[PDB]
């Protein structure tokens, strides 16, 4: 069977788009997000003339941080600006094309070291940002060595050390579809077929009752992953029609407010995925969007909203009044403003990062954890969870 | 119609960096920019009229990783 998702209402695509709108016009190296422009052209939906400048934009930041800047993107990023290039249908290319190709060469030889001939040691990143290079650099006809994919392969393949996310899995098999459909790597083809089905299986196998594959915000990229090739003997179709039925739901009741998360989402309600970067359509017409009007009323109710640290000596424990539909990021100000606490945060392509909190900074392998009461991790981070009133707010510092 | 120091590609009215003027390159979509003017570790090896070193995996693998592309020249 094949993982199909039938066409969802126009007024409810053009919804998600429009959140995407206003960053059209954030053109500052610390907002520039390659993923936001990749998701609109693989959707149904353009900005028009935005798109062009803010392609500009893109290569102008990127090749002169990286060759020649406040805060320079990272190389996963850079992979991303990779994807944003083929849906220009535009290859990587001369001197500087050539030099940002071997900077993201030289990322995975680093990850590759870093991981060891043993496979216990960790990438300095992710697995999610190791398959992104990898399929980056396919997507441009760039090759890898096999002892690069070997890392990919041993962190999905039976007897594997670790434990990896449905959006970590996705995003490998997305990489292993790419190595495979361009006949690259040939010595370690049965492998990487291979490694598609495990992905496949793992990914079924972590749907919730819900519907969704893992959480709803796994979902979009598990789906891009899932629509790329059949699945016989499974009943591929059932399974992401559910996630259709979860995903509507979850749409329907505003969960797709970050800007990364629609542009992740709408390439698959346009039936398209990072895939079809390798065969790019760059000239399908697609639906002009235009701003929504809309008004802004303010609330008039105060909520408060409990913040504690419980990861630090003293403890922190106060009680913080905010206007009702304020994010975790304006309790986390207010805070501040009263005396007692402090924070920091980092750009990324996900929006503000947590990475310090009251003077402690996360270490390696080392994360500020967002959960509410009780002990439930946040599903979105400081500045899209809204806390409703009476809420516990815990930031926890975990290792991983 | 753009800043000092920051060439403008003409038909696209787009500006850009005069380090990228006349440097091999087509930055712009009218090409205006262009005619209009150690020890190496184990496992590495060393590009031939440079000082970079690059894995010995990097050799013939279709992409020139050294400036003068000399790790790819040797294969054909
Ligand atoms: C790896 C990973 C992933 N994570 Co985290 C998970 N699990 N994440 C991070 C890890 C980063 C560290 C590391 N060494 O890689 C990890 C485990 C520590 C992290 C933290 C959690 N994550 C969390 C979530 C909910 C987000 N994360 C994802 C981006 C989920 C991602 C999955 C996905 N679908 O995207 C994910 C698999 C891949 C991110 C990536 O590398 N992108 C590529 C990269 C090139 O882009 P980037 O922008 O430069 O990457 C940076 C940011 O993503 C930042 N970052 C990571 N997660 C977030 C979440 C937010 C909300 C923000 C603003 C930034 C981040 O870390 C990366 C830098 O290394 C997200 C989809 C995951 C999911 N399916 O639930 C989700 C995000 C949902 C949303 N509505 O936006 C947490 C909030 C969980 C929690 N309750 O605490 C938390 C972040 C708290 C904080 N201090 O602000
Ligand atoms: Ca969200
Ligand atoms: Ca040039
Ligand atoms: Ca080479």
């Amino acid at each position: 069977e094949m993982c199909e998702i039938p066409e969802m209402d126009s007024h409810l695509v053009e919804k998600l788009g429009q959140h995407l709108l206003p960053w059209m016009d954030r053109l500052s190296l610390e907002h520039l997000n390659p993923s936001i422009y990749v998701g609109l052209r693989l959707s149904s939906l353009q900005a028009g003339t935005k798109e062009d400048l803010y392609l500009h934009s893109l290569k102008l930041g990127y090749q002169q941080c990286l060759l020649g800047c406040q805060g320079k993107p990272s190389m996963g990023q850079l992979a991303l600006y990779l994807l944003a290039l083929r849906a220009n249908c535009e290859f990587v290319r001369g001197h500087k094309g050539d030099r940002l190709v071997s900077q993201l060469k030289w990322f995975l030889e680093d990850e590759k070291r870093a991981i060891g001939h043993d496979h216990k040691g960790h990438p300095h990143t992710s697995y999610y940002q190791y398959g992104l290079g990898i399929l980056a650099l396919c997507l441009h006809q760039k090759r890898v060595h096999d002892s690069v994919v070997d890392k990919l392969l041993y962190a999905v393949e039976p007897f594997h050390q670790g434990h990896h996310s449905v959006d970590t899995a996705a995003m490998a098999g997305l990489a292993f579809t790419c190595l495979k459909r361009s006949n690259f790597n040939p010595g370690r083809r049965q492998r990487i077929t291979m490694a598609i089905r495990t992905v496949q299986e793992e990914i079924l196998k972590a749907q919730t009752p819900e519907g969704h594959f893992g959480n709803v915000y796994s979902t979009p990229l598990a789906l891009q992953f899932l629509m790329t090739s059949p699945m016989r003997g499974a009943e591929l179709g059932t399974a992401c029609l559910k996630a259709r039925v979860a995903l509507l739901a979850s749409l329907q009741d505003g969960a797709f407010q970050n800007a990364l998360m629609i542009s992740q989402l709408l390439p698959v309600l346009n039936h398209k995925t990072y895939i079809d970067l390798i065969f790019p359509d760059c000239l399908a017409p697609r639906v002009m969007l235009e701003p929504a009007a809309e008004t802004i009323p303010q609330t008039q109710e105060i909520i408060s909203v409990t913040l504690q640290v419980l990861s630090l000596l003293p403890p922190y424990r106060q009680s913080i009044s905010v206007l009702a539909g304020s994010t975790v990021e304006d309790v986390l100000k207010k805070a501040h403003e009263l005396g007692g606490f402090t924070y920091e945060t980092q750009a990324s392509l996900s929006g503000p990062y947590l990475t310090s909190v009251m003077g402690k900074a996360a270490g390696e392998r080392e994360f500020w954890q967002l959960l509410r009461d009780p002990n439930t991790p946040l599903l979105q981070g400081i500045a899209d969870y809204r806390p409703k009133d009476g809420e516990t707010i815990e930031l926890r510092l975990v290792s991983w | 119609s753009c800043p000092p120091t920051k060439f403008q590609c003409r038909t696209s009215g787009l500006c850009v960096p005069l380090t990228w003027r006349c440097d091999r390159d087509l930055d712009c979509s009218d090409g205006s920019d262009e005619e209009e003017c150690l020890a190496c570790l184990a496992g590495e090896l060393r590009c031939t009229l440079s000082d970079d070193c690059i894995p010995l995996t990097w050799r013939c693998d279709g992409h020139p990783d050294c400036p003068d592309s000399s790790d790819e020249l040797g294969c054909g």
